[PDB]
DNA sequence: GCGGCTGTCACCTGCTCATCGTGTTGTTCCCA
DNA sequence: TGGGAACAACACGATGACCTAAGAGGTGACAGCCGC
């Protein structure tokens, strides 16, 4: 429980990195 | 690679990999998933 | 009420029963959960009637359910008692402006005992700020309004089903008990004529088992089974014998590797179908195993008992015999039947009330959990009520409803009636319900039992068809939450207004006539056939005196949305559907005009709404600017309506209101005072009149397309005014922190000479592409800091700004004017989010202007783009030279089959040109003076009730007694049709046209926000490929369809080009548009990065795959 | 790109493939914001985060080109290389790969004769097997 | 017209859309309409 | 039929170099982890690939397995954390062949990075096929 | 040794966020 | 830079002991496992 509720942002979520989220770069 | 991309990729794979079958570039989808002129239409080495 | 406009009506038959509050449906079921005094005065004055009604609000029970709560011992006890609320600390604009929850705090008496000492000691417990729905029904959350719908569930309770084997061609009958929240047993039988339990989905298992797994033995299976062959044959097939070896084995199939015991069994067992805890079969599900297989009256709070389990079993084996007709266990005659999964009894509805309900009991079970484990850790003496109640599981659990369920999501603020359908949804995809790929057909289909419960019509055209629907206009959710529809009682053949509400189960046992059956003056029967609308929706006569009920109404069946289309009846129920779901789509207008013809449902829909100010009592208007209205009450008191103006909506329209009255007028209660968006004095007005003339025109409203005059441009007929907000925040990063500053570092004079002191624009100012609406500036950017640069920097003298200017700017495309800013600080009061120091939300409005592109539409499914605007010359003209205002092509009609916006044409000339037909002793004439339509003068608005409207022929009359204009010109003709004039060559046309006014819908669907184009843009991050959306810039999606056609075509290079120069090529993306600006040869293409992702993907689960060479390895 | 062929990935075919092994199951440091040593994400392993630059700073100057770091072990080179560099981990214990055994029938294996109940029983440690016997001995 | 669980109705719809379907005629109209909608809508995804 | 069946198998792997035993695996390689990133999303949180929690699972008890090993414990718990490693590698490779899924954020299964390949979202299906393109554009359509 | 049937593998489809169990050490901050 | 205080690390191991609800797809193709 300490290690969880420490910072819980870390989502696994694929959604967001890959279709939401652009390379830096364009 | 057609195969692959069609259905059954797990499976397609799994018995690629058993078989050490190559694939040679000759085709339309599997020049496709390469990117490169497909031998069709204007892409046929004797128009390239 | 008789304060309503004038609308002159074709009604020929008197509806007894006035439509009830459009909004019933949720405020009632949320006075129950909050058991406020709304609901007890509902309460008692249901139980004055002798009606049935929930005793018990929503959060007293859900305090009675966890109520009692101990310890392992419970050597310590908490519990929870009467509840109440504390008016809310904002008030609902305060919320809206502020971005907080309309919340009411929530407080208890819980109270903790110590049984061994035997103290009590109370305290009061502050159960957080429970959120509160608005009048409307909706409720704001975090500065939004958003919608909780109803959702279409399955009813607890026993189902039997049957099917056929289709190899064997054989009956199946199959059982099943549904609970509330617990789980399922499924009951199978005639596989081999061999009964078999499934306990939670498991494998499935003979009844004798688990029969033998309870009290009951062989000998009395026997005794009370001893007739039917099927359980015979089971037992006979059964091995294990008494009590023990059945618990043991049923705990084997259920829970493998495991020790065999009673004792884990029989916990097991008792937990998981017999706990009042873990299972729960509602009263709603109670009362549905108590009719079906009549079970007399068991614990009304209760759970599958023994006797419940038997019931079933005797049941489905009498469904197996063929029996019809038996005595309920323990209760009365039932019969042996299968019931359906689509009917309104098999069928309820879950309202907000309950939803809310559901979530709460979530978030107590939490608490309840917390509150055992710090009940055991902790010691005696020093624990309070306080001392070991966590409420922030309550608080997250309503959170999370409120801001992730799918039943609760964002109000559509299209126009009035959009918002209004919103809350009478239906749902049925959602948490606890179908999905969109598991629903079939049976649920995606309108049922008998929907008659006056749920919308043939109103439905998505989409993947939700049948699934989202819609509730009646006279619909009641019912306690159980089922839904019920009024009936005349029709006693003795004679019509009575006794109004009974009828569910759908108790519909099925009675014959219904029609609201526009012929009736005398004596209330009896004029002709014998009386057709009406049996059990099983079988349509079939009856003598009158059999008849036993009636309709309230003939518009009892269709919804809210689907009442405003006049001439429904002339319509295919296609086109209807498409014309009810496009109707909310409607943009508000500037100015709005109630339509010429309509039906008499606008003001109803207006005033049940909440875009129309309403008094609250009666009075005088005192003061009338346009932002407010003040009133002197008769009681001695004062009202100041304040009256929103130019308010963005959640779709970006405007919900600008204006006022009716002037500073005398006497004010009753519930009178209008002021009109929202697309209203006219309390009435709905989503759409103008337009003149149309139905014909071909140059091709140019071909194929549905449309022609418009620039007439509707110049007057602003069909012009909107639209809001969109550019919310920036001001951060703290790891380097210092972001500011607002108007000094953007290294820009011209020009940009920001529109820009504060404090750095935001000026309001009133108007925006194009590439203007700072926000400046800020980041605190530095660690770009060029290395101690080469460093050791620049000190030789120079002068540190150069390292600053990334992040300044907001319009996105490019928009423009507008700016009408607003709003600034949120941390320094001051204004809670803000962690991090960000400074929120600006500055709005910016522009006016549209009707342009072609645009998507207009009617009231019948008769919709088209926008294709040319003609000069008001060159449109066609009347005799006296009118021009028509827009050109619709009669192709369409009788191949779309909607013939009702001709007759809808018709009646709009007819009320334009009003009639007088007063004292003409003709058919039509007659019932026009008897009804009181005969004298109406022009510019009046006409009234056509649904199924009750004008009649053709009355139409045809009244055309030859249309008053006349220029001496006795009466343009149109008795045809319909008039004689119109080339305004581009002026020739008479060769025969005449059908003309008249139709009123046209602008739709939100806009040709601004379509139109989506991109050169180089925002790429992806696994695939380097451009990104999706239009407001990322994004690309189009060139789908492999689209790669089969450049195949068939032969177009090699094209392709190859587009896949990889225009997608997923690095270097060749860099290079085509670097020999484009320069001027160059495009570049020849590469390997896609697709591909090496692929590859890469593919080896890391372990496949060597190499891109050979016939000589090696091939260049990667 | 004359053909493209895949096979069995070897344990030496993996080991060729890599450039370093993750030992921690740690992806960055939640405070700092930065790639941890020896985990997921790792910056040793892989490529360096930003263009011409090392964990530890020595090299973060953009001058140098392809060196390795003496003190962190990153390499200077571009910030691309963590799209194509891999690394591996090593096993304690052997494993099956879930697609060669336990799969669809005609690529169940079937090398080893043995039913789909059987395998399952002996790869998640609930039954034994035999391996070897000393046939000529035992007689 | 096709009733429910794709049958037909004994009683047809006597009239026409000019001459106007009564209350139950047009409840009974619409289910044909709904099979159709929900038919095309599976049907374009089968022919894919 | 079912000597022919195996026959196939069998002369599969005599014909061809490739030995059967990389059909047992003693290493797992780690995909790049820019085709696997976490990126920080807005309010301190951070959006990561489900791959990243597979191989922290895997490495997790990879890591418990050897410090058991060094322990010497008992046969009993080095055989559950044996049958736990593989079962993590597992779903790493197939989260739903055998079991329940690893499900991650939400009660929604992870990504495999075989569920990466197949299936209509698949690489071969959504990004090798069909592409988004730049120099491209879209409206509604009118009639000249 | 050869059947049923019985599962199992393919395909078709889509913004909220609840805590422990104690006690201590060392760094790294916050104030002054 | 003193004390005053917040997070990240650690080391141990508070006389008492078991989940949780969710959960209606459909249709082929086939190879096993169980029954003759
Ligand atoms: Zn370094």
């Amino acid at each position: 429980q300490r290690a969880a509720m420490r910072h819980p942002g870390s989502t696994a979520v694929p959604s967001d990195e890959m279709p939401e989220r652009p390379d830096d770069s364009l | 690679l057609s195969a692959a991309s069609f259905q059954e990729t797990t499976r397609v794979l799994t018995d690629a990999a058993i078989n050490a079958k190559s694939d040679s570039l000759i085709g339309l989808k599997e020049n496709v998933i390469i990117g490169k002129l497909i031998p069709a239409g204007t892409g046929l080495s004797r128009y390239r | 009420a008789s304060t309503a406009p004038l609308r002159i009506s074709f009604a020929k038959i008197k509806e007894p029963l006035e439509v009830p509050n459009l909004l019933a449906l949720q405020t009632e079921s949320f006075d129950w959960l909050l058991g406020n005094d709304a609901w007890k005065a509902r309460v008692e004055s249901a139980l004055e009637s002798g009606q049935d009604v929930p005793t018990k609000s929503g959060l007293e029970e859900i305090f009675e359910e966890i109520s009692p709560i101990e310890d392992f011992s419970g050597s310590m006890s908490l519990t929870f008692r009467d509840h109440r609320f504390e008016p809310p600390k904002n008030s609902i604009d305060e919320c809206k402006d502020r971005d907080f929850t309309y919340a009411a705090p929530l407080f208890v008496t819980a109270e903790f005992t110590n049984n061994e000492t035997g103290e009590i000691k109370s305290q009061t417990v502050f159960m957080g700020d429970f959120p509160l729905m608005t009048n409307k029904g909706t409720f704001v959350i975090n500065g939004t309004e958003r919608v909780v719908v109803s959702q279409l569930v399955r009813s607890p309770g026993v189902y039997f089903d049957s099917s056929i084997d289709k190899t064997s061609d054989k009956d199946i009958f199959s059982a099943k008990i549904i609970p509330s929240r617990g789980a399922w047993l499924e009951m199978e039988i005639d596989k081999r004529d061999m009964v078999g339990v499934r306990i939670d989905r498991k494998r499935k298992q003979s009844v004798t088992v688990l029969l033998k797994a309870l009290g009951w033995t062989t000998e009395q299976i026997l005794e009370e089974f001893g007739e039917y062959e099927s359980m015979r044959a089971t037992l006979e097939k059964d091995h294990t014998q008494g009590q023990d070896d059945a618990l043991l084995d049923i705990y084997r199939k259920l829970r493998p590797g495991e020790p065999p015991t009673r004792e884990a069994a029989q916990t097991l067992l008792e937990n998981l179908y017999f706990n009042p805890k873990r299972y729960d079969l509602a009263k709603v599900g109670r009362y549905k195993v108590n009719k079906k297989l009549g079970a007399d009256e068991p614990l009304d709070a209760g759970v599958l008992t023994t006797d419940d389990v038997i019931a079933t079993i005797k049941y489905l084996v009498k469904l197996h015999a063929g029996e019809t007709e038996t005595v309920g266990e323990s209760g009365r005659e039932i019969v042996v039947e299968t019931d359906d999964i689509d009917h309104f009894g098999n069928r309820r509805i879950r309202n907000v009330g309950e939803l809310i309900q559901n979530q709460v009991r979530t978030g107590l079970a939490r608490m309840e959990r917390v509150v055992r484990e710090r009940m055991t850790t902790q010691d005696v003496e020093a624990i309070t009520p306080q001392t070991l109640i966590n409420i922030r599981p309550v608080v997250a659990s309503i959170k999370e409803f409120f801001g992730t369920s799918q039943l609760s999501q964002f109000m559509d603020q299209n126009n009035p009636l959009s918002g209004l359908t919103h809350k009478r949804r239906l749902n049925a995809l959602g948490p606890g319900g179908l999905s969109r790929e598991r629903a079939g057909f049976e649920v995606r289909d309108v049922h008998p039992s929907h008659y006056g419960r749920m919308c043939p019509i109103e439905t998505p055209e989409g993947p939700n068809i049948g699934l989202i629907g819609s509730l009646a206009s006279y619909g009641r959710i019912n306690p159980f939450g089922f839904i019920e529809t009024p009936y005349r009682k029709v006693v003795e053949g004679q019509v009575t207004d006794d109004v009974d509400y009828l569910t759908a189960d108790e519909e099925d046992r009675f014959v219904i006539a029609q609201a526009n059956a012929a009736l005398g003056d004596d209330m009896r029967f004029a002709e014998a056939r009386v057709l009406v609308r049996r059990r099983g929706g079988e349509v079939d006569y009856v003598p009158g005196d059999d008849v036993d009920y009636m309709d309230v109404s003939p518009r009892q069946m269709v919804s809210v949305a689907t009442a405003m289309i006049p001439f429904l009846e002339h319509d295919d129920a296609n086109r209807a559907l498409m014309g009810a779901n496009m109707m909310r789509q409607a943009v508000p207008l500037i100015k709005s005009e109630s339509p010429l013809v309509g039906t008499g449902m606008e003001y109803r829909s207006a005033a049940d709404a909440g875009d129309v100010v309403k008094a609250e009592k009666a009075g005088v208007v005192q003061e009338v600017s346009a932002d407010y209205i003040t009133t002197t009450n008769d009681d001695g008191t004062y009202i100041t309506y304040r009256l929103a103006k130019f308010s963005r909506s959640n779709q970006g329209t405007s919900v600008n209101q204006k006022v009716i009255v002037a500073e005398g007028d006497r004010i009753i209660e519930g009178q209008v005072l002021a009109d929202g968006p697309a209203t006219e004095n309390g009435e709905m007005a989503l759409g103008k009149n337009l003149l149309v003339a139905f014909m071909p025109w140059e091709g140019h409203n071909y194929e549905d397309a449309i022609i418009l005059s620039q007439r509707l441009v110049q007057d602003d007929v069909l012009s909107s005014i639209h809001i969109e907000e550019h919310e920036v925040d001001a951060r703290d990063t790891k380097l210092g922190p972001e500011e607002i500053t108007r000094d953007i570092p290294n820009v011209s004079e020009e940009v920001l000479a529109d820009l504060d002191e404090r750095g935001i624009i000026r309001i009133g100012a108007e925006v194009v592409a590439g203007d700072i609406l926000v400046g800020k500036v980041t605190p530095k950017g660690e770009t060029e800091l290395t101690p080469e640069e460093r050791l620049l920097r000190a030789i120079f003298g002068e540190k150069a700004r390292e600053v990334r200017d992040t300044s907001l700017k319009v996105p490019h495309g928009e423009i507008g004017k700016v009408i607003g800013v709003r600034v949120f600080d941390r320094e001051e009061g204004d809670e803000l989010p962690p991090g960000v120091n400074q929120l600006v939300r500055v709005y910016v409005a522009q006016k549209r202007k009707i342009t072609d592109g645009d998507k207009l539409a009617g009231r019948h499914g008769n919709k088209g783009v926008i294709s040319k605007i003609n000069p008001i010359e060159d449109m066609p003209f009347l005799e006296d030279g009118t021009p028509v205002d827009i050109i619709l092509n009669p192709l369409a009609v009788p191949s779309r089959m909607n013939p009702g916006q001709v007759l809808e044409i018709h009646l709009g000339w007819l009320a334009s040109r009003g009639w007088d037909v007063s004292g003409l002793a003709e058919e039509w004439a007659q019932r026009l003076q008897v009804i009181g339509a005969d004298k109406v003068e022009p510019g009046t608005n006409v009234a056509t009730p649904v199924f009750d409207g004008a009649r053709e022929d009355e139409l045809a009359g009244l055309l030859q007694h249309t008053i006349p204009n220029r001496d006795g010109e009466r343009m149109v003709l008795p045809s319909g049709k008039a004689r119109l004039f080339d305004g581009r060559s002026g020739e008479p046309f060769p025969e005449p046209i059908s003309v008249g006014y139709m009123y046209i819908l602008k739709l939100h669907h806009l040709v601004d926000d379509k139109l989506h184009a991109r050169s180089t843009g925002p790429y992806s991050m696994i695939t380097q490929q451009p990104l999706g959306g239009k407001a990322q810039f994004g690309g189009q999606r060139f789908g492999e369809m689209e790669v089969w056609a450049l195949e068939a075509y032969g177009a090699a290079y094209a392709l190859q080009e587009l896949l990889t120069i225009k997608s997923d090529d690095v270097t060749g993306r860099v290079k085509v548009y670097e020999a484009i600006v320069k001027g160059e040869n495009i570049p020849e293409p590469g390997i896609p990065e697709s591909f090496k992702v692929l590859i890469k993907e593919m080896q890391s689960l372990c496949l060597n795959v190499e891109v050979l060479s016939s000589d090696g390895m091939s260049i990667e | 790109f004359d053909e493209l062929r895949i096979g069995l990935a070897t344990a030496d075919d993996i080991r060729q493939w890599s450039h370093g092994e993750v030992k921690k199951p740690e992806t960055i440091n939640y405070r700092t914001l930065k790639p941890e040593k020896d985990g997921l994400f790792c910056e040793k392993i892989f490529g360096p985060t930003r263009d011409w630059e090392c964990y530890c700073g020595k090299y973060k100057r953009v001058r140098f080109k392809g060196i390795i770091c003496e003190r962190c072990g990153v390499e200077v080179t571009r910030a691309k290389v963590r799209r194509e560099r891999m690394g591996h981990i090593e096993l304690a214990a052997p494993v099956t790969h879930i697609w060669y055994f336990k799969g669809v029938p005609s690529r169940l294996g079937y090398l080893l004769d043995l039913a789909p109940k059987d395998l399952e029983k002996v790869i998640y440690f609930a039954a034994y097997m035999i391996t070897f016997v000393d046939e000529e001995r035992r007689t | 017209v096709s009733n429910a669980k794709n049958e037909t109705i004994p009683r047809p719809i006597k009239a026409s859309f000019r001459e106007g379907l009564s209350v139950l005629e047009y409840f009974i109209s619409t289910h044909g309409a709904r099979k159709g909608l929900a038919d095309t809508a599976l049907r374009t995804a089968d022919s894919g | 039929t079912r000597a022919l069946k195996r026959l196939k198998v069998v002369s599969a792997f005599l014909q061809t170099s490739n030995s059967p035993k990389g059909m047992v695996l003693d290493c797992v390689p780690v995909i790049p982890p820019d085709l696997r990133p976490m990126v920080q999303l807005d309010g301190g949180r951070f959006a990561t690939s489900d791959l990243n929690d597979l191989y922290r699972r895997v490495i997790n008890r990879n890591n418990r397995l050897k410090r058991l090993l060094d322990l010497g414990a008992p046969e009993i718990i080095v055989n559950n954390e044996k049958r736990m490693l593989q079962e993590a590698v597992d779903a790493l490779f197939d989260n739903g062949r055998r079991g329940r899924p690893v499900t991650g954020p939400g009660n929604r299964p992870l990504k495999s990075l075989s569920d990466m390949l197949k299936g209509k979202q698949g690489r071969f299906r959504q990004n090798l096929l069909g592409k988004r393109v730049d120099y491209s554009a879209r409206s509604v359509i009118v009639v000249g």
